[PDB]
RNA sequence: ACUGAACUCCUCACACCCAAUUGGACCAAUCUAUCACCCUAUAGAAGAACUAAUGUUAGUAUAAGUAACAUGAAAACAUUCU
């Protein structure tokens, strides 16, 4: 639930769309075994797709460490410091294709709940509401029955 | 005792978790952690920021004069960064100058100046390095980078960007990692200034206008604990700026300061920057 | 300037007392031992010129440190805060001793200085004070005095009973404040160093070291108010409790200069007096 | 009648954590001057009552030897001697308790 | 069972720079399967916390319940090896910063009732722990002023922002 | 170090305690530095066992911390000379010479001052008891 | 509702409180200075100034004589009451008796008194001593007391 | 007039709101075969999954530091007194 779980708002990395777009996504990292029903997916991964994921990123450096400890992992590194490990045991080639290429889309901010589905820090360009806008000044400011 | 390993192992590795988050290990430069090229890296950190460096003046560019100096005396049991830092430092500075003095003309130069100090400052290029990994990139004698190192980084890394791809990239990559550091940000939460009613008044003398009067345009509550007031600047029976205060003093300099966001052309609702 | 006066003061306070801690170095290990009624025998392996007798009660319990105000060290009284200098026999003395004269004295003294320290710091720039003396008066007299010239400007003025309610109301902020009364024993030249500007007190300074076979000359400090006392004094003015700076007395020699006396009246913490007792207390300390 | 719920430890810990439950501070808690022991201020001092209390059993044992048997009471008065002691022309015709150490600084 | 407590005084810290302030030296102390409730060694417990030793000790010494007597002697042992073993220079410069009673291993009894039926006694048990700081006790935490309540809630005030809207 | 494993079969057992009991829960930084006279053998005597007396007059550095990391003896860069009469022991078949037992005589100087001050008690007195 | 009522409950009712002074009184006659819950040796304190009294009324005196044979359970201190305390006390009017407290004893935590005939041989009890007259406070009232009786 | 649902539309996604009962897709842990040899896989098995039986055993709460219990007095601890 909301009320049990941390809360952010919608934010970038360092005005990631300003200028230019900068993939936050940096390092990947695929722990996978040589022998092992676990990684079978993984190894196909690694045999027919890794190399065309790395030519379309040229921004991300992929290490393949085959020899993993524990389930073989795919660790990836994002910019902003945040470190996301996603288990790929028993996943097929396709099913760690799509994980991969959201890997490389999303940014390294926390997966929680974002409060506002914006962001804005100029929220007014004719001025913030107060409760003297729309109040009409009187003569000699006098306030409401005031005698001079 | 239960037979079984998956649930003692599991526990096992819930136990090491929460050791890692009770006591944490001293931070550690990722040259240090597993799964480390650096070739690989600074290579991705070009194709990254999409520019074409030269991958001999970056590395150059990435190398502090303390890492030297460290890398000698362990040795003793490579050209550094100096150059780019300052050619990188003084075209930053210089850029930033042209871009801030041709997007708000009416900024004096103390103001272009305390801009411009701003955004090279530690903080602001502290946290761009951080977020596009100059710190992993860094070779320094100690760890995590302090932010003048950093900086220092930072700067040879522009330096080294001019001397690959020339002035014209280079001030694209200034204005898309430290002119977008001022979005959202306010004159003078970047420009700190004192009395700017001061201030003001030398910048209407400046322009040959009598002092501003201070009057009281609108107020609520004024006898309670939380009064609202609010002072306008008057030119000539002209209304220039008024602000907002809890006391007719913080007002009357809160009216100071947007009359120095209007002549400046510093105000929330200018044109934003174009890129 | 006065704030000049007192940071050239604070200055050659702190060269002295630099210069004597360096010129005894090391640790040299005194023998002290406690020649007291209560708690006989014990004996201290102090560090020379560097402990002192509050360091001794800090050794034996908390409630000599709360209790005792002066020191007995080879039958002479000591304040707490005195960096011993040989081994000797320490015995240490309270407000309700059989005898506490010497206590008494002490006590007096202190408040005086405490007087003094709020008499400098009262007035208004344009007026010159001069700290002339405290004079030794017993206590059976009914007050503390502490003698004061005023700018010629004043030699009219008398204070209200406002003026003398705000000097109470400063010497209870310094009392709030709880400052620690710092002693050193220096030599005749340096006191006259520090206080080369008064001359009331460059010639009791004189005096004092007349009295003493060689040049040592007690200057006390509270905190940035240094003074010239006749003995030992109080740990901390944090001591007084009930404090009362009663009247003020202009001398009759009024002729050369306009001496006039402050006199107030003060209780310790450990002998708090019931409201009236301490209202006629203080209406005797007003004469 | 019985409980009809249990009650929780928050309820319990404002009960019994209730100021009128904590144990009060005392604030007549001095030192003797004559020896430094901790006393009350209008209670006896504890060691020095001790001692007291010793010397007086002491001297009871030596009555009680000079007696000899219950019900013999004298009928004059007594005074206790120590040693190095004799008899002062008032303490004549009292009968003598003689105690074997000397007269204590607190004894007069 | 754990024993923790009597490890805290094992651990040994690395030496200090001369530009770093003096650490504190600390001793723990405990006494184990006091026959006494742990409930009613609480309230001993709480009065001493917080206090110096010389205060804790005039407290304890004038206290009716069974507890103070057994706390007072945890807390001359505690001071004695506070001397000799922690390097405490100063026997009174010394203060509570932790006293609390634990559960300790109790024993079940049977008490017998009326009808021929009965209840489980427990002879209770309590175990008591120390944590003296070398130096004074910290001054008690002052009352909440009408200033600083009012900059509190001023600062709430500041703090609203315009909820549920851009 | 507190290299205790080595410092079993560095000193004799009957030295052991004296080496390792009063520095445990604290930090020593002992360091050597050159010597200042060569060391020489002094007297040797005699199921079997050896002894060596030797005497050496040597320069060292002392700092003994606490548990908490503060000084308590001995500045940590200035050495001193010291100057003692070192026994060794040896098993007569696998042991070797190992420090016995440090001989103190009574004319040497007294070591160096400690740093805290102490408070060494008075005789205690019983309720009966007055003190003389 | 208490009003007025001087008297405690004590013992097992009225005779029985009786008894426990009667035997608090002859303890208290016979060793001069006796140890007991602060209670009762409040309660036998009035009893004790009463015996004194009684005993100056004379060994001839018949009602007397009845008053101490009640009063004191072993008659051997009848003669001492007659003979030793009340000729002690001849020229005093009353407080013959001094009560203080004593730290709780240690077996129920209760309040206790030590009650002495003054006079007795044994050592004295550590009185109480007001401040010495040199205290500060008391110099200066001395000083008060001084001007007081020079100027009126 | 407006407000007003899980109705309907809108962007996206869809197997994802009945008791008993019934059909189905998965599945924790354990053991075995063979792997993996890192903490898993494919199968074969079975004492194979507990917010509920005034369930059983053990622990500890609540009621509660409550109900209730107990030692005649002084003393020289000899003794005496009630
Ligand atoms: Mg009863
Ligand atoms: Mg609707
Ligand atoms: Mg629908
Ligand atoms: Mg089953
Ligand atoms: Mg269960
Ligand atoms: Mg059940
Ligand atoms: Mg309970
Ligand atoms: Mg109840
Ligand atoms: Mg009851
Ligand atoms: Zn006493």
């Amino acid at each position: 639930t909301a009320r049990g779980t941390p809360s952010r708002f919608l934010a970038s990395v360092l005005h990631n769309g300003l200028g230019r777009y900068v993939q936050q996504l940096q390092r990947l990292s695929f722990s996978v075994s040589r022998d092992g029903a676990s990684s079978r997916g993984a190894r196909e991964f690694v045999e027919r797709e890794v190399i065309d994921f790395a030519r379309r990123n040229p921004g991300v450096v992929i290490y393949v460490n085959s020899r993993p400890c524990c389930v073989p992992r795919v660790v990836a590194e994002y910019l902003n410091g945040a470190v996301r490990e996603e288990s790929i045991h028993c996943k097929s080639v396709e099913e760690i294709s799509t994980l991969v290429q959201k890997l490389a889309d999303q940014s390294g901010l926390d997966v929680i709940r974002i409060r506002k589905p914006f962001h804005t820090d100029n929220p007014s360009i004719q001025g913030q509401w107060h409760p003297f806008t729309n109040k009409p000044t009187t003569f000699r400011g006098l306030r409401p029955r005031e005698v001079q | 005792v239960k037979k079984g390993f998956r649930a003692a192992f599991r526990f096992q590795k819930e136990l090491e978790r929460q050791r890692l988050l009770r006591c944490p290990p001293p931070p550690v430069r990722r040259s240090e952690k597993p799964n480390w090229d650096y070739h690989a890296e600074i290579q991705a950190f070009g194709h990254r920021l999409q520019e074409n460096f030269s991958l001999d003046l970056l590395k150059t560019a990435f190398v502090n004069s303390c890492y030297i100096k460290s890398e000698e005396a362990k040795r003793q049991q490579l050209k550094s960064n100096q150059e780019l830092s300052e050619q990188g430092t003084s075209f930053s500075q210089t850029c930033l100058t042209q871009f801030l003095e041709d997007e708000y003309p009416d900024m004096p130069t103390e103001g272009i100046k305390n801009l411009v100090d701003f955004l090279t400052g530690e903080e602001v290029v502290c946290h761009v390095a951080r977020n596009l990994a100059v710190e992993q990139l860094t070779l320094s004698e100690e760890f995590p980078v302090p932010p003048a190192v950093l900086q220092q980084t930072f700067f040879a890394v522009i330096g080294a960007l001019l001397q690959s791809s020339g002035p014209e990239r280079t001030a694209l990559f200034i204005r898309d990692f430290l002119i977008t550091q001022m979005t959202g940000k306010e004159l003078f939460e970047m420009w700190k200034i004192i009395n700017p009613m001061g201030l003001l008044v030398e910048e209407l003398k400046k322009r040959n206008v009598s002092a501003p009067e201070s009057r009281l345009t609108r107020q609520s509550g004024g006898t309670t604990a939380l009064p609202l007031y609010f002072v306008g600047l008057y030119c000539d029976k002209k209304l220039i700026a008024e602000g907002p205060g809890e006391t007719v003093l913080v007002a009357e300099e809160e009216a100071a300061r947007v009359a120095l966001r209007k002549l400046y052309g510093f105000t929330e609702n200018r044109r934003p920057w174009n890129y | 300037s006065p704030t000049e006066l007192t940071e050239m003061r604070n200055d050659l306070f702190n060269k002295e007392k630099a210069r004597q801690l360096s010129l005894t170095p090391r640790t040299e290990k005194i023998e002290v031992k406690h020649v007291g009624k209560t708690d006989p025998g014990t004996v201290f392996v102090m560090n020379k010129n560097i402990s002192t007798p509050y360091s001794c009660a800090m050794h034996l319990s908390e409630w000599y440190c709360r209790k005792s105000i002066l020191a007995l060290v080879d039958g002479q009284p000591w304040d707490m805060y005195k960096p011993l200098t040989k081994s000797c026999e320490i015995k240490f003395l309270t407000f309700k001793d059989c005898d506490p004269g010497e206590v008494n004295k002490a006590y007096w003294r202190s408040c005086a200085m405490m007087m003094g320290c709020v008499i400098e710091r009262a007035f208004k720039d344009e007026y010159m004070v001069n700290l002339v003396r405290a004079p030794e008066v017993p206590v059976i007299s009914g007050a503390f005095c502490y003698d004061v010239v005023l700018d010629s400007k004043l030699d009219e003025w008398m204070p209200t009973k406002e003026n003398l309610r705000s000097f109470t109301k400063d010497a209870h902020a310094l009392i709030y404040k709880d400052l620690p009364f710092e002693t050193l024993e220096v030599e005749a030249k340096v006191a006259l160093e520090i206080f080369q500007h008064s001359k009331y007190k460059v010639d009791f300074i004189e005096e004092k070291a007349s009295q003493n076979p060689e040049r040592i000359v007690k200057l006390h400090r509270i905190g940035d108010f240094i003074d010239v006392s006749e003995g030992p004094l109080i740990p901390r003015t944090s001591i007084c409790f009930q404090y009362e700076v009663s009247a003020v007395h202009n001398l009759q020699p009024t002729q050369p200069s306009l001496i006039r006396r402050f006199q107030g009246v003060s209780l310790p913490v450990h002998l708090r007096a019931h409201f009236t007792i301490w209202d006629k207390l203080l209406e005797r300390s007003r004469k | 009648a019985a409980p009809k719920n249990r009650r929780t430890i928050e309820v319990n810990r404002c009960r019994r954590r209730n100021p009128q439950k904590l144990i009060k501070v005392k604030n007549n808690i001095d030192v003797c001057p004559e020896c430094g022991h901790l006393k009350q201020k209008h209670v006896l001092c504890a060691y020095c009552y001790e001692k007291v209390c010793k010397e007086t059993a002491e001297i009871r044992r030596q009555i009680g030897k000079q007696e000899g048997g219950p019900f013999k009471a004298p009928t004059i008065e007594t005074v206790v001697l120590y040693t190095g002691e004799t008899p002062s022309e008032q303490d004549q015709g009292k009968r003598i308790i003689e105690r074997d150490r000397k007269r204590p600084s607190w004894f007069t | 069972i754990s024993r923790k407590w009597e490890k805290k005084n094992k651990i040994v810290y690395p030496p200090q720079l001369p530009g770093e302030p003096r650490r504190p030296a600390e001793i723990y102390h405990c006494r184990r399967q006091i026959k006494y409730s742990k409930d009613k060694m609480w309230y001993l417990a709480k009065l001493i916390r917080g206090m110096s030793i010389d205060q804790a000790l005039a407290q304890l010494e004038f206290n009716d319940k069974k507890g103070a007597k057994i706390i007072k002697e945890v807390l001359l042992e505690a001071q004695d090896m506070a001397v000799r073993d922690h390097n405490v220079e100063f026997r009174s410069n010394l203060y509570i910063a932790e006293s609390t009673s634990g559960r300790g291993q109790c024993l079940k009894r049977i008490r017998y009732h009326g009808r021929g039926r009965f209840g489980i006694m427990e002879k209770v048990y309590c175990h008591y722990f120390v944590k003296l700081v070398e130096g004074p006790p910290p001054p008690p935490e002052p009352p909440k002023t009408a200033v600083a309540h009012a900059k509190e809630y001023i600062q709430q005030l500041r703090s609203r922002t315009i909820v549920h809207t851009l | 170090n507190s290299d205790h494993d080595r410092l079993h079969t560095l000193v004799t057992e009957h030295c052991f305690p004296d080496m390792t009991w009063d520095i445990k829960y604290k930090t020593v930084r002992w360091s050597f530095v050159e010597s200042l006279e060569p060391s020489h053998v002094v007297q040797v005597r005699c199921n079997v066992y050896g002894q060596i007396t030797v005497r050496m007059h040597t320069r060292q550095t002392l700092a003994i911390y606490d548990r908490f990391g503060r000084l308590m003896y001995g500045q940590e860069d200035v050495p001193k000379d010291v100057l003692e009469y070192v026994v060794f022991e040896k098993q007569l078949p696998y042991g070797s010479w190992r420090m016995h037992t440090k001989i103190v005589p009574p004319w040497a100087p007294p070591k160096q001052p400690i740093l805290k001050t102490v408070m060494i008690p008075g005789p205690q007195l019983k309720p009966e008891e007055e003190y003389e | 509702i208490s009003h007025g009522r001087v008297f405690r409950r004590m013992g097992l009712g009225p005779e029985s409180r009786i008894h426990l002074l009667r035997n608090l009184l002859t303890g208290l006659v016979r060793h001069e200075r006796i140890e007991a819950p602060w209670a009762r040796v409040d309660e036998m304190r009035g009893y004790a100034e009463k015996l004194i009294d009684y005993g100056k009324l004379g060994d001839t005196n018949e009602r007397a004589m009845r008053m101490a044979d009640f009063w004191l359970t072993e008659k051997d201190l009848i003669p001492k009451l007659f003979q030793v305390l009340a000729p002690r006390y001849k020229d005093q009017t009353g407080g013959y008796t001094r009560m203080l407290q004593i730290p709780n004893r240690s077996l129920d935590r209760a309040k206790m008194a030590v009650i002495e005939y003054k006079g007795n041989c044994l050592p004295p009890l550590p009185l109480p001593r007001r401040d010495s007259h040199l205290t500060l406070l008391n110099q200066l009232l001395q000083g008060l007391r001084q001007d007081l009786r020079q100027s009126q």
